[PDB]
């Protein structure tokens, strides 16, 4: 299904796919999941994420 | 804007 995504907090390539560590709202970090790219609908916290790297 | 992802 579809949650509301409170932080973007990694970023990585498996099989050829981006992905980035979610942290789920009303979730904890035990909740925490990888999620391909294609599922996300959260430019704004993937640019912040992005841009806290440097 | 609203901040969701698909979670599989």
């Amino acid at each position: 299904g579809e949650f509301v995504v409170e932080k973007v907090l990694d970023r990585r390539v498996v099989k050829g796919k981006v992905e980035y560590l979610l942290k789920w709202k009303g979730g904890s970090d035990e909740d925490n999941t990888w999620e391909p790219e294609e599922n996300l609908d959260c430019p704004d916290l993937i640019a912040e994420f992005l841009q806290s790297q440097k | 804007t609203k901040q969701t992802a698909r979670k599989s």
